DNA sequence: ATTCAGGCATGGCTAGCTG
DNA sequence: CAGCTAGCCATGCACATCGCCTGGAAT
RNA sequence: UCAGGCGAUGUUU
C-alpha cells in the first residue's frame, strides 16, 4: 500500500487543509437530552453523526440517502467511523509561542536568534520589550529592552522607532530574517575563526541553518497561529454508573483554551486598557502551554484532586504512552491461562491441557467441522450446541485438536527459550499439564505459577511453530554450546542410587549371560540391586567408513549397571555408563549422544532415562531422617580451646600488648581457623563413615547416608548446606559491614538463643533488598541492549576478505585459564595454517572447524590462529555468513537470514542478575601486583636478549646497564613467542641462549626504586656532597642506620643551588679513575631527592645499587564496580584519571614549567615536530627524555581510554580490549558465553564515523556520517577516475548510537521522544522502513526469517 | 506421525525455504483439489506436506514446473 | 495420606518440618494407645496411671 | 488446617519439584472441603426513553 | 481462564484486560523479541495484527476460518493510526506516501 | 596508624599465600557456582546462596593482600648495626616480681603467635623503641602504668 | 441547575574565575 | 580573549497478574 | 468502559 514515512512542519493553510470545521464554544453535552452540544467540541454538523446512517435531525435514516448533507442541522450521512477521522482546528486571536520548540535545550528558536534563552522566555511572558527595525536612531536591532527604557525611548523616539512585545514580535523577527546572507557571511566567519569553542557554536549554527534551508520550510511556521483539535473519539467520554461523566484530561484542557480564547476575543471590541490584554495573553500563553506538555514549564496544572492531568506528550512519553503500552506489545485475542503440574506420563514434545479450556480456544473450528459434517443449519444452532455441551462435539474436538501445535508463554520472558511449542493431549482438571524434562529451560518451578497459552491461526503459522519452536528442536541454549535437557534433580538420584557399589550383598559373585536376566534377577529378588559381578556385554562402534561394527567381551560391572546398559542406544561406548554418574557425568553422557548419533536417538534416550530414573528412584525410596546428621564428637573440644585462646589474648590485652582492632583482628582468624578445623572434621565424619565386614574383618567404603548421597549427586545442597546442617555457621556481617566479634557456636540441629538468630536476620533482610534494586538494573541494561542491535541480519553469504583477528590461549602467567580450542570453536578460519613444519599447509583458509579439527590442532601445539571475525566484515548494510561461524544450538553454519542481534542482546543480557552490585572488580591486577618485581615468562622456551648491554658482577649475577634491551621466549624451532621489557638494572639469573622451562622465575628489585649501579668494583668519596648546601643527614629510627636525603634546588641553599652532587669511583688511595678503557672521567651525577645509604670508605661492585631513587606510584583501582562495570564499559564513558599515551613515534622533551601545571613535547624523526600538550606534573611519568617510543604507546598508568585506543591502535585493539575485559567480568563470578555476541555488540557501537578531507565528495569537512553510507560512496567513485575520501572511525555509546540512526521511529519508541520528534521534525526527515521495530510497528511482516525470503523478492519488483 | 523435521532440513538445506514449500504444497490441497501423493493417515494437511516433502519428490524446483504445467492451458 | 518431595529439605535449610513431623508421630502414637484401652474399656484406674 | 499422616518419599515422579500428592483417602471424608459466598447486584436505573 | 472472541476496548481496537472483564492475555515486548529470534514471522505477523487491531482484518479471518481457508490479509493497524493522529495533534505533519 | 616496615621473610609468606589463593582455591568455588547456577529456582535455593557468600569472602581478602603487597616498605636489615632495641629483634625482659617475657619484634602483618609476634604500634614497642640492656622502661596499660627490665638482644 | 517537604547516576548546559 | 569549573537542570528507574475502592463546589 | 489509590501473588542478593 506504501513505503517510507515522511514527517515535516505545519502550515496554517496546511491545517486548514486538514480541519472540517471550527470550534466555537466550550460546552460538551446536555446531561439533559444526551444529544450533544451544538457547534461545540462533539458536533456532527462538523465531527459526524452518532448512530449509522442517521442524521441528528431525524429526517433520513437509510442508505437510500447515502452521501447527502441535512438542511436544518446540516449533516453529513456516513458510518459512524469518520469519528476517528475527521479534525477540528481553532482561531487564535493573538499568535502563540509553541513550546518544543522553545524549552527542548537546545533552544530551535534560541540559536535561531542567537539569543539567549532566559531573555527569550522573558518576551514570550510579557516582562520586556525588543526592537524591530531600528532604523537611524540610538539602538540596535536584538537589543532587548526593559520598562522605563522603553518609556523614556518613546518619550524621545516615539517616531518612526518601533520595538514590540510578546509572540508578535517574535513573529515579526523570524518573517524578517533572511538566510541566504546569512550562511554567506557565517561562512566568512567561520573561514575567520581562531578559537574552538567559538567554532563549535557557530558551526551548529550553520548547520542548522544550512539544514533549514535544504528542506522546504519557513521558520514563522514555528510559531502557532491556528491550533488543531484532536478527533472526538480519542478523548472518549464515558458513561459512569450514576448521573455523571468519567472525566477526561484532554477535554478540560481544550475547553480551558477555548475559554481563555473568547474572553481575549471579547475584549478586542471594548479597547479595554493594555494592562488587561496583556495578562489575558499570557494566561492564553500559559495555557496553551499546559496542553502542549504540562509540566515543563513552572508548577504544572493540576486536575480534579492533586495531579498533574495528562496531556499530549504523556500521550506519547513514558512508560505509558502508545508505543510501550498499544504498539510493541499488544493484548491478543485466542488465549488463556492457567496452573501448571507435573505428569510424568509424557513425552517430551507433547503437553497437557484441559478439555475446558480447549472447548473455549478452538470455538471457530469446532463451528466450521459441525456445518461441514451437517449437524446445524446455520452458526445459531452451532453455538447453541456448544453452549449445551451435547455428545459429539468431544469426538469432533478431538478430530481437529490431532496434529494442530499450540506456544506456551511464561511471564518473565527473558531469552528465547522463553517460548515453546507443543502438541496437545487432552487431560481433565484444571491445570495445564508440563513435561519435566522443560521445567530447567523455562526456569520455572511447580510452586504456583502461571503459564500463558496461544494458537497460531493461520496456515504458514502452524508450520513456523512446528519447523522452528517445536520443543524436540531446541537441545542447546544458544548463549553457549551446553545442552539444555539436563536432568534435574530426582532423575539424578535416582540413577545415582541405581548405580554404585557396595562391598557385600547378595548375590555378589557371580555370572550373567545378559543384562536381560540381569534384570530378571533383580525383579525375581534373588540379588541385591547392586554387587559387582563379572558379565557379558556387546557394543557397536562406526570406526568404519560410516558403518557400526559390533564387538563383544565379559565386562566387571554392577547389576544395576547392567540393568541401565539396556536404555542406550546402539552406538555409543560401553565406559560412559560404568561409573558413579553423577550430574556432570550424565551430562556429558547426553551431549557425546548428540555430537555422535544426530538428533533423533538423542530424544527418545532422553525420554527413556527420565522414565527409568524415576521408576528406580521410587524403587529406592531415599528419605531424610533426623537421626541422619551427625555432629562430630570434637566439635565441644574445639570450641572449648577456641574460647581458651580469646582467653588468653584478652589476658595480652589488658596486659598491655596489643592495640583495639589489634585484639579485633587476632580473635577473628583464630575463629576462622577453628571454624575450618570444624569443617573438615565433619566432613571426614560423614563421607566414608561407612565401616563393614567383608566376608573376611574390615573395610571403609564410601557412606549411604541420605543426606551425603543428596549432596554428592549432584541433586541439591553440597559442603556448605551440610556445613550449615552439623557444623557453625560462621561469622556474620553487620549492616556496617563490620563483622561482629563473636561467632555463632550453634547450628540448625541444636537450639539457637535468640541473639544469634536475630543476626542471622540482619543478614538475610539485606540480602532481599539488594534482590529488589539489582533486578531493576538488570532489567534496563537488557533492554538498551537489544534496542540498539536490532538492525542487524545475516544478509549474504560470503564477504569475500582476508582479514581477521588474532586468538591465543588465555594465560595468567601461571596456568592458563581457557584453552585454544574453546576459544576457537566453531568461528571461522581466516587464512591457512601451516604446520610447525613451516612451509607446510595443514588445514586451508577458508574451512570451518569442527570437533576433530579441534583436535587436530590440539596435536600440533597451535601457538596462535587468525581467524574471520564478525567485526570487519566488508558487507552493506549487513554481516555475512561465513564471518559468523556456527550458530550455537544448531550444529552447520548459520543460516542466510536468522537475525542474531537480538538473540546476541538477551545472552549477554539474561545471567546479567547473578553479577553483584558494589564490590570492587580486581580480575586485572591479581597477577600484575603479584609480579611486578619478577619478571613471568609464560611458555617453554630459552631465553634471548635483544640490544644487551650488560656485566656479571663479582656477586655471579648478570644485570643490564641500560633500557634498551628486550627479553623474548625462544622455541624449540626458532621464533619470537614472549616478549618482555627490561627494568633498569634488572637481575637476572638465566642467562641468553640458556634453555630453561616455562614460569620461571628469574628477576627481582624493589619496584619503588631505580638502581644506581655501577660499571667496576672501587671505592666512594664525597665527591661534591655538601650537608645542608647538597644534601641532609636525617636520623632514621626504625631502622637503625640513617642515610643522606637529597636537598632539591626549591629547599637547598643558593650558592649550592646548582652543584650537582656527584659520586667517583677511587682506588684504595684515591687516584684518578677514568671510564675504563675511555679517557672520560667516571663520577655519576645525582638527581634531586634521592637517598644515598652508602657513606665514605666503602668498597662497591661493577654494577653495585648506589644510592636509591624514591619511585611513587599510585594503584588506585577503586573505579571497578561489576555490573556498572558493564554499563559503563557499553556506555563508553571516559574514566577519572584516564591514562595518556603516545600521539605519535619520535623524541621527547618538555617545555614551560608550572603555567599551573607542566607541558610536554614531541618530536618526530623527520616529521611535524610542534606537538604539546599539558601534563599535570603531579601525575607519575613513566617516561624519560632520552626515550625514543613508537605511537600509540603508554605514557602514563591507570585506565585505558577506549577512545584513543580506536583513534590510534587500531579496531582490532579496541575490540580485543572491551571483550577481554568484559568477559573477565563474567567469567569472575562463573558464567560462560561465547565470545560472538560481544563481538557483535561492539560492531554496532562502532557504526558513525567523521570526515578529514572532502577529496571529490559531496560532504562538508566537520561533518558526521555512518560507515556504510561513505564506503560504499567512495567505492563507486573509484570506481571512475576521480579521487577518494578520508574519513575517520569513532566509537560511541550505545545510548547515543541508538538515537543517532537513520531511521527516527526507531527511536522515537526508545527511552525519550521530544528530543527526537523535533529534530526530525525541523530536518524534513525522509525515513525507509528498512529495519525491524518499524516493520513490528507497522505490522508488515520482517526481514528477518521467512520475511527475508518476502523483501528480497519485494526489492527485486523494483 | 511426526516429531522432527530432520530429513527434510537435509533435503533441503536452508531450514526456512521449508516452511514456504510446505505452506504452498498445504494451500495446493486445503484450497482447490489435487489430491495428495501419499497414502495418507487421518493426518492435517500440514503433516502431510511435510512428510510428502521428506519422501523427497517435492520442492521448489518441481512446484514451479507442475504450475506452469498447469498454466498451459 | 500426602507424600512430599524429600529433596525439598536439604535446599531450604528448614529442619525444622521433620522435627515437627517425628513429635507428631509421638503425639499420635499415645493417641491410638489410649484409644484401644479404652475401646476394650476398662476400669478408669489405668487411664489415670497412664 | 488439618492435621494429616505425611511420609516422605519420592514416588515415580509425581512430586518432581514440590508437587504435594494426596490421596483419595482425603477427598472422601470432606476433610479440605471449603465454603464461599459470593455476591450479585442487579439494579433499577431509570433513563429518558 | 480463556477467551476467544469476545468484547473489544473504545479507543484503540484492542481486547479488553483482565478476568472479571471477560478478556485476553497479554503478548509482551520481551515475547516479540523472542519470536524476532527465532526466524519465526508469519506468527508474529498475525499475532499481531489479525488478532488484535484491523477490525476488518478480523472480520475476514473469522469468515474465513468457519470454512476451513485458513488465510490471512493483514492489512494495517489501527492503534497506529491513533499514532498518527495524536502527533499531527501537534505542530507536526506526519503521512504515508507514495505507493 | 599503620607502618609499611615488613620483614621480609613474612613478605614472601605473604605472597605465597595470595598464589595459592588466586590459583588453586578460587576456580573450585567457581565451578562449584556455575554448577549451581544450572538450577531452576534462585530464591528459593540456597546453595548458589551460600557458594557465593564464600566468593564474596575470598575476594575481601584478596583485595586486603593486594593493597598490602602494594604498599609493604621492606627493610631486610642485617645484624650490621647493634647496640639498642629498634626494629626486628629477640628481646627477653623480666618483671621486678618474677614474670618473664621472649618475644621478636615485627610489623603488623606478622602477628599470629606462632614465632615472632608483637606489632610495632603496640604501646610495649612504642616505649622500646632504642634502650640499652640494664634499663628500666615503662607503659601505660588501660589498667595504669608498668615496668620490666631488658635482658638481651640477638638481631639474627 | 449553570459555571470557573527523607533517591541516585549521569550528562548537558551556563555564569564565573585565572592568564 | 581561552581554559577550565563549579553549580544548576533533564532524563532514566524489569515484566506479568489478581481483588477491592472512588471519580466538582456554589449559585 | 477510562484514570488513580491500596493490597496481594509470582521471577528476582
Ligand atoms: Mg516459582
Ligand atoms: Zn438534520
Ligand atoms: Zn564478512
Amino acid at each position: 500500500e506504501f513505503d517510507a514515512i515522511k514527517i515535516a512542519l505545519a502550515s496554517p493553510d496546511m491545517i486548514r487543509s486538514w480541519s472540517f470545521g471550527e470550534v466555537k464554544k466550550p460546552e460538551t453535552i446536555n446531561y439533559r437530552t444526551f444529544k450533544p452540544e451544538r457547534d461545540g467540541l462533539f458536533c456532527a454538523r462538523i465531527f459526524g453523526p452518532v448512530k449509522d446512517y442517521e442524521c441528528l435531525c431525524g429526517k433520513y435514516k437509510r442508505l437510500k440517502h447515502r452521501g447527502v448533507i441535512c438542511e436544518k442541522c446540516g449533516v453529513e450521512v456516513t458510518q459512524t467511523k469518520v469519528r476517528r477521522e475527521r479534525m477540528g482546528h481553532i482561531e487564535l486571536a493573538s499568535p502563540t509561542a509553541h513550546i518544543w520548540f522553545l524549552k527542548s535545550l537546545p533552544s530551535r528558536i534560541g540559536l535561531l536568534l542567537d539569543m539567549p534563552l532566559r531573555d527569550i522566555e522573558r518576551v514570550l511572558y510579557f516582562e520586556s520589550y525588543v526592537v524591530i527595525e531600528g532604523g537611524m536612531t540610538n539602538l540596535e536591532r536584538q537589543q532587548i529592552l526593559t520598562e522605563e527604557q522603553y518609556l523614556d525611548a518613546l518619550e524621545e523616539f516615539g517616531d518612526e522607532f518601533d520595538a514590540k512585545m510578546g509572540a508578535e514580535a517574535i513573529q515579526a523577527l523570524l518573517k524578517s530574517m533572511d538566510l541566504e546572507q546569512e550562511c554567506e557571511q557565517l561562512r566568512e566567519e567561520l573561514n575567520e575563526t581562531n578559537s574552538e569553542t567559538k567554532r563549535k557554536k557557530l558551526t551548529k549554527r550553520i548547520k542548522l541553518l544550512e539544514a533549514f534551508v535544504q528542506s522546504g520550510n519557513k521558520p514563522e511556521w514555528m510559531i502557532l497561529t491556528v491550533l488543531p483539535v484532536l478527533p472526538p473519539d480519542l478523548r472518549p467520554l464515558v458513561p459512569l454508573d450514576g448521573g455523571r461523566f468519567a472525566t477526561s484530561d484532554l477535554n478540560d484542557l481544550y475547553r480551558r483554551v477555548i475559554n481563555r480564547n473568547n474572553r481575549l476575543k471579547r475584549l478586542l471590541d471594548l479597547a479595554a486598557p493594555d494592562i488587561i490584554v496583556r495578562n489575558e495573553k499570557r494566561m492564553l500563553q500559559e495555557a496553551v502551554d499546559a496542553l502542549l506538555d504540562n509540566g515543563r514549564r513552572g508548577r504544572a496544572i493540576t486536575g480534579s484532586n492533586k495531579r498533574p492531568l495528562k496531556s499530549l506528550a504523556d500521550m506519547i512519553k513514558g512508560k505509558q504512552g502508545r508505543f510501550r503500552q498499544n504498539l510493541l506489545g499488544k493484548r491478543v485475542d485466542y488465549s488463556g491461562r492457567s496452573v501448571i503440574t507435573v505428569g510424568p506420563y509424557l513425552r517430551l514434545h507433547q503437553c497437557g491441557l484441559p478439555k475446558k479450556m480447549a472447548l473455549e480456544l478452538f470455538k471457530p473450528f469446532i463451528y466450521g467441522k459441525l456445518e461441514l459434517r451437517g449437524l446445524a443449519t446455520t452458526i445459531k444452532a452451532a453455538k447453541k450446541m456448544v453452549e449445551r455441551e451435547e455428545a459429539v462435539v468431544w469426538d469432533i474436538l478431538d478430530e481437529v485438536i490431532r496434529e494442530h501445535p499450540v506456544l506456551l508463554n511464561r511471564a518473565p520472558t527473558l531469552h528465547r527459550l522463553g517460548i515453546q511449542a507443543f502438541e496437545p493431549v487432552l487431560i481433565e482438571g484444571k491445570a495445564i499439564q508440563l513435561h519435566p524434562l522443560v521445567c530447567a529451560a523455562y526456569n520455572a518451578d511447580f510452586d504456583g505459577d502461571q503459564m500463558a497459552v496461544h494458537v497460531p491461526l493461520t496456515l504458514e503459522a502452524q508450520l513456523e511453530a512446528r519447523a522452528l519452536m517445536m520443543s524436540t528442536n531446541n537441545i542447546l541454549s544458544p548463549a553457549n554450546g551446553e545442552p539444555i535437557i539436563v536432568p534435574s534433580q530426582d532423575v539424578v538420584l535416582g540413577l545415582y542410587y541405581m548405580t554404585r557399589d557396595c562391598v557385600n550383598a547378595k548375590g555378589e559373585g557371580m555370572v550373567l549371560t545378559g543384562p536381560k536376566e540381569a534384570e530378571r534377577l533383580y525383579r525375581s529378588g534373588l540379588a541385591s540391586l547392586h554387587a559387582r559381578v563379572k558379565v557379558r556385554i556387546t557394543e557397536y562402534e562406526k570406526d568404519a567408513n560410516g558403518e557400526l561394527v559390533a564387538k563383544t567381551s565379559l565386562k566387571d560391572t554392577t547389576v544395576g549397571r547392567a540393568i541401565l546398559w539396556m536404555i542406550v542406544p546402539k552406538g555409543l561406548p560401553y565406559s560412559i555408563v560404568n561409573q558413579a554418574l553423577g550430574k556432570k557425568a550424565i551430562s556429558k553422557m547426553l551431549n557425546t549422544c548428540y555430537r555422535i548419533l544426530g538428533l533423533k536417538p538423542t530424544v527418545i534416550f532422553a525420554d527413556q532415562i527420565m522414565y527409568t530414573g524415576f521408576a528406580y528412584a521410587a524403587r529406592s525410596g531415599a528419605s531424610v531422617g533426623i537421626d541422619d546428621m551427625v555432629i562430630p564428637e570434637k566439635k565441644h573440644e574445639i570450641i572449648s580451646e577456641a574460647e581458651a585462646e580469646v582467653a588468653e589474648i584478652q589476658e595480652q590485652f589488658q596486659s598491655g600488648l596489643v592495640t583495639a582492632g589489634e585484639r579485633y583482628n587476632k580473635v577473628i582468624d583464630i575463629w576462622a581457623a577453628a571454624n575450618d578445623r570444624v569443617s573438615k572434621a565433619m566432613m571426614d565424619n560423614l563421607q566414608t563413615e561407612t565401616v563393614i565386614n567383608r566376608d573376611g574383618q574390615e573395610e571403609k567404603q564410601v557412606s549411604f547416608n541420605s543426606i551425603y548421597m543428596m549432596a554428592d549427586s549432584g541433586a541439591r545442597g553440597s559442603a556448605a548446606q551440610i556445613r550449615q546442617l552439623a557444623g557453625m555457621r560462621g561469622l556474620m556481617a553487620k549492616p556496617d559491614g563490620s563483622i561482629i566479634e563473636t561467632p555463632i557456636t550453634a547450628n540448625f540441629r541444636e537450639g539457637l538463643n535468640v541473639l544469634q538468630y536475630f543476626i542471622s536476620t540482619h543478614g538475610a533482610r539485606k540480602g532481599l533488598a539488594d534482590t529488589a534494586l539489582k533486578t531493576a538494573n538488570s532489567g534496563y541494561l537488557t533492554r538498551r541492549l537489544v534496542d540498539v542491535a536490532q538492525d542487524l541480519v545475516v544478509t549474504e553469504d560470503d564477504c569475500g576478505t582476508h582479514e581477521g583477528i588474532m586468538m591465543t590461549p588465555v594465560i595468567e602467567g601461571g596456568d592458563v585459564k581457557e584453552p585454544l580450542r574453546d576459544r576457537v570453536l566453531g568461528r571461522v578460519t581466516a587464512e591457512d595454517v601451516l604446520k610447525p613444519g613451516t612451509a607446510d599447509i595443514l588445514v586451508p583458509r577458508n574451512t570451518l572447524l569442527h570437533e576433530q579439527w579441534c583436535d587436530l590442532l590440539e596435536e600440533n601445539s597451535v601457538d596462535a590462529v587468525k581467524v574471520r571475525s564478525v567485526v570487519s566484515c566488508d558487507t552493506d548494510f549487513g554481516v555475512c555468513a561465513h564471518c559468523y561461524g556456527r550458530d550455537l544450538a544448531r550444529g552447520h553454519i548459520i543460516n542466510k537470514g536468522e537475525a542474531i542481534g537480538v538473540i546476541a542482546a538477551q545472552s549477554i543480557g539474561e545471567p546479567g542478575t547473578q553479577l553483584t552490585m558494589r564490590t570492587f572488580h580486581i580480575g586485572g591486577a591479581a597477577s600484575r601486583a603479584a609480579a611486578e618485581s619478577s619478571i613471568q615468562v609464560k611458555n617453554k622456551g630459552s631465553i634471548k636478549l635483544s640490544n644487551v648491554k650488560s656485566v656479571v658482577n663479582s656477586s655471579g649475577k648478570l644485570v643490564i646497564t641500560s633500557r634498551n634491551t628486550e627479553l623474548k621466549l625462544i622455541d624449540e624451532f626458532g621464533r619470537t613467542k614472549e616478549s618482555y621489557k627490561v627494568p633498569y638494572g634488572a637481575v637476572l639469573a638465566k642467562g641468553d641462549g640458556e634453555q630453561v622451562a616455562g614460569g620461571e622465575t628469574v628477576a627481582n628489585w624493589d619496584p619503588h626504586t631505580m638502581p644506581v649501579i655501577t660499571e667496576v668494583s672501587g671505592f666512594v668519596r664525597f665527591t661534591d656532597m655538601i650537608d645542608g648546601q647538597t644534601i641532609t643527614r636525617q636520623t632514621d629510627e626504625l631502622t637503625g642506620l640513617s642515610s643522606l636525603v637529597v636537598l632539591d634546588s626549591a629547599e637547598r641553599t643558593a650558592g649550592g643551588k646548582d652543584l650537582r652532587p656527584a659520586l667517583k669511583i677511587v682506588d684504595a688511595q684515591g687516584n684518578d679513575v677514568l671510564i675504563p678503557g675511555t679517557d672520560m672521567p667516571a663520577q655519576y651525577f645525582l638527581p634531586g631527592k634521592a637517598i644515598v645509604q652508602l657513606e665514605d670508605g666503602v668498597q662497591i661492585s661493577s654494577g653495585d645499587t648506589l644510592a636509591r631513587i624514591p619511585q611513587e606510584s599510585g594503584g588506585t583501582k577503586d573505579i571497578t564496580g561489576g555490573l556498572p562495570r558493564v554499563a559503563d564499559l557499553f556506555e563508553a564513558r571516559r574514566p577519572k584519571e584516564p591514562a595518556i599515551l603516545a600521539e605519535i613515534s619520535g623524541i621527547v622533551s618538555f617545555g614551560k614549567e608550572t603555567k599551573g601545571k607542566r607541558r610536554l613535547v614531541i618530536t618526530p624523526v623527520d616529521g611535524s615536530d610542534p606537538y604539546e600538550e599539558m601534563i599535570p606534573k603531579w601525575r607519575q611519568l613513566n617516561v624519560f627524555e632520552g626515550e625514543r617510543v613508537e605511537r600509540g604507546d603508554v605514557i602514563s598508568d591507570g585506565p585505558e581510554a577506549p577512545h584513543d585506543i580506536l583513534r590510534l591502535r587500531g579496531v582490532h585493539a579496541v575490540t580485543r580490549y572491551i571483550v577481554n575485559e568484559v568477559q573477565d567480568v563474567y567469567r569472575l563470578q562463573g558464567v560462560k558465553i561465547n565470545d560472538k555476541h560481544i563481538e557483535v555488540i561492539v560492531r554496532q557501537m562502532l557504526r558513525k564515523a567523521t570526515i578529514v578531507n572532502a577529496g571529490s565528495s559531496d560532504f562538508l569537512e566537520g561533518e558526521q556520517v555512518e560507515y556504510s553510507r561513505v564506503k560504499i560512496a567512495n567505492r563507486e567513485l573509484e570506481a571512475n577516475g576521480k579521487v577518494g575520501a578520508t574519513y575517520s572511525r569513532d566509537l560511541l555509546g550505545i545510548t547515543k548510537a541508538s538515537l543517532a540512526t537513520e531511521s527516527f521511529i526507531s527511536a522515537a519508541s526508545f527511552q525519550e521522544t521530544t528530543r527526537v520528534l523535533t529534530e526530525a521534525a525541523v530536518a524534513g526527515k525522509r525515513d525507509e522502513l528498512r529495519g525491524l521495530k518499524e516493520n513490528v510497528i507497522v505490522g508488515r511482516l520482517i526481514p528477518a526469517g521467512t520475511g527475508y525470503a518476502y523483501h528480497q523478492d519485494r526489492m527485486r519488483r523494483r | 506421525a511426526r516429531v522432527t523435521v530432520q530429513d527434510a532440513v537435509e533435503k533441503i538445506g536452508n531450514r526456512f525455504d521449508l516452511v514456504l514449500v510446505a505452506a504452498r504444497r498445504a494451500r495446493q490441497m486445503q484450497v482447490g483439489g489435487k489430491d495428495p501423493l501419499v497414502p495418507e493417515e487421518n493426518d492435517k494437511t500440514t503433516v502431510i506436506a511435510l512428510r510428502e516433502i521428506e519422501e523427497g519428490l517435492i520442492n521448489n524446483q518441481i512446484l514451479d514446473v507442475r504450475e506452469r504445467q498447469e498454466q498451459q492451458e | 495420606d500426602i507424600v512430599l518431595n524429600p529433596l525439598g529439605v536439604p535446599s531450604r535449610m528448614n529442619i525444622g518440618q521433620i522435627l515437627e513431623t517425628h513429635l507428631g508421630m509421638a503425639a499420635k502414637g499415645i493417641g491410638d494407645k489410649i484409644n484401644a484401652m479404652l475401646k476394650q474399656q476398662q476400669e478408669v484406674a489405668k487411664l489415670r496411671e497412664f | 488446617g488439618q492435621n494429616m499422616r505425611v511420609a516422605f518419599m519420592p514416588w515415580n515422579g509425581y512430586n518432581f519439584e514440590d508437587s504435594i500428592l494426596v490421596s483419595e483417602r482425603v477427598v472422601q471424608e470432606d476433610r479440605f472441603t471449603t465454603i464461599h459466598i459470593q455476591e450479585l447486584a442487579c439494579v433499577s436505573r431509570d433513563t429518558k426513553l | 481462564h480463556a477467551r476467544s472472541t469476545g468484547s473489544y476496548s473504545l479507543v484503540t481496537q484492542q481486547p479488553l484486560g483482565g478476568k472479571a472483564q471477560f478478556g485476553g492475555q497479554r503478548f509482551g515486548e520481551m515475547e516479540v523479541w523472542a519470536l524476532e529470534a527465532y526466524g519465526a514471522a508469519y506468527t508474529l505477523q498475525e499475532m499481531l495484527t489479525v488478532k488484535s487491531d484491523d477490525v476488518n482484518g478480523r472480520t475476514k479471518m473469522y469468515k474465513n476460518i468457519v470454512d476451513g481457508n485458513h488465510q490471512m490479509e493483514p492489512g494495517m493497524p489501527e492503534s497506529f493510526n491513533v499514532l498518527l493522529k495524536e502527533i499531527r495533534s501537534l505542530g507536526i505533519n506526519i503521512e504515508l506516501e507514495d505507493e | 596508624m599503620k607502618t609499611p616496615l615488613v620483614t621480609r621473610e613474612g613478605y614472601e609468606k605473604l605472597k605465597q599465600e595470595l598464589n595459592y589463593l588466586w590459583r588453586e582455591e578460587r576456580p573450585e568455588v567457581t565451578k562449584k557456582v556455575t554448577w549451581a547456577a544450572s538450577l531452576g529456582d534462585r530464591s528459593e535455593n540456597a546453595d548458589y546462596q551460600y557458594n557465593k557468600k564464600r566468593l564474596r569472602e575470598i575476594d575481601r581478602r584478596v583485595r586486603y593482600l593486594t593493597k598490602c603487597m602494594e604498599n609493604l616498605k621492606i627493610v631486610d636489615y642485617s645484624p650490621q648495626q647493634e647496640g639498642k632495641v629498634f626494629f626486628g629483634a629477640w628481646v627477653e625482659i623480666e618483671n621486678d616480681d618474677g614474670v618473664t617475657h621472649r618475644f621478636r619484634i615485627v610489623g603488623y602483618d606478622e602477628i599470629f603467635g606462632r614465632k615472632d609476634y608483637i606489632s610495632i604500634d603496640s604501646p610495649m614497642a612504642r616505649a622500646l623503641l632504642k634502650k640499652e640492656v640494664g634499663d628500666l622502661a615503662v607503659v601505660n596499660t588501660p589498667a595504669g602504668e608498668a615496668s620490666w627490665y631488658v635482658n638481651a638482644i640477638e638481631y639474627v
